């Protein structure tokens, strides 16, 4: 949650 | 002949057993057979290497934070081990980018696979840029931007703005702008435009396509909350 | 050659923070091969490292074996070779890791073990990694391996009985793993339950006498003893 | 879980 999100 | 089916079958077994390095080797052998990958086989290849490089990235970040603290009086040990993990990560990224440029991106039938593979090329160049330093860094960042942009152009002309492949592409591209390219305004601009345009066409989606689009839209909205 | 040993233990701690247990095991293997004794910390770094490595290989072996049982039951003929080949490859990696652990134990650790606590710790490991080999062994090799695990386990039981209080977490965990050896490997459920009962009973009598910092480790293993007894009875 | 317990 504290990190940015990346998808596959 | 029919060994290709055995390589994909053993990749599914490695996935059930959470042996993702074995899974990647099986999918690498399936790609090296020369035939195109289906939608299922596309995800098996991506899931395998994303798990492999994902643990190497997490280990690199742990060792890098320790190295930063150690440089404020211990020895070489932290740097040496961080560099060894850095080499394994680069080897995995070089293997993925090797499969993409020599097999997958070239022999891409439809737009969905072509955007998927170009997004992978941008992703694994971005993983290299996370550890690159000087001369390599700017040369690597340019390769990621070109791969991302080429996928953006194809998705813009061939895909609806709610397409999960186009959404996930823009999600990773906006993160590329924020973290790597040092363009936070371009990162936020891309994330807003991607979220807004996908929001406008949400009513046209079917029940099984609705859930996949809104999942990535929340991730886009999550990064915007973090970045603004 | 006695300045590299400190670097190997340092990188093992870093690999543990990074959850790189195969590297951690390699670092601890090199630290043991230096020839010096391991402390309580260095003993756990060696054990934690290899337990995670073989632990993931065992979980993978169990998954592939269950699939192989269904594939030779359902009617899948062409699925048979892929599963058998891949399960055997994982089975080989697991056996290779156990041979490395048992090699370090017999050639370094068990021999030059200073106190009783370390000797019970190492002998318990020898029984554990022989038990892991017996989980995948089949015929002629299996029967000799089961005897080797019992010998290592029994020697540790005798030392701990005369040198350790019944609340000692090493003695408790030793009896816990030995009772599992009786139940799963030796096919002796009555001895498994009897050992688990006696281990719980004797530790229970002395529970009020436990030390403050030993509470958390001892009561945890007694719960595991009760859990297996609940499962086996 | 449904499996027996062992520990280091």
């Amino acid at each position: 949650r504290t990190r940015r999100e990346t998808q596959l | 002949h029919m060994e290709r089916a055995s390589l994909i079958q053993k990749a599914k077994l490695a996935e059930q057993a959470e042996r993702y390095e074995d899974m990647a080797a099986f999918m690498k052998g399936a790609v090296e057979k020369g035939e195109e990958l289906s939608c299922e086989e596309r995800n098996l290849l991506s899931v395998a290497y994303k798990n492999v490089v994902g643990g190497q990235r997490a280990a690199w970040r742990v060792l890098s934070s320790i190295e930063q603290k150690s440089n404020e009086e211990k020895g070489p040990e932290v740097r040496e081990y961080r560099e060894k993990v850095e080499t394994e990560l680069q080897g995995v990224c070089d293997t993925v980018l090797g499969l993409l440029d020599s097999h997958l991106i070239k022999e891409a039938g439809d737009a969905e696979s072509r955007v998927f593979y170009l997004k992978m090329k941008g992703d694994y160049y971005r993983y290299l840029a996370e550890v690159a330093t000087g001369d390599d860094k700017k040369r690597i960042i340019d390769s990621a931007r070109s791969a991302y942009q080429e996928a953006m152009d194809i998705s813009a002309a061939a895909m609806p703005p709610t397409n999960p492949i186009r959404l996930g592409l823009a999600l990773n591209f906006s993160v590329f702008h924020y973290e790597i390219a040092n363009s936070p305004e371009e990162a936020i601009s891309l994330a807003k435009t991607t979220f807004d345009e996908a929001m406008a066409d949400l009513h046209t989606l079917s029940e099984d396509s609705y859930k996949d689009s809104t999942l990535i839209m929340q991730l886009l909205r999550d990064n915007l909350t973090l970045w603004t």
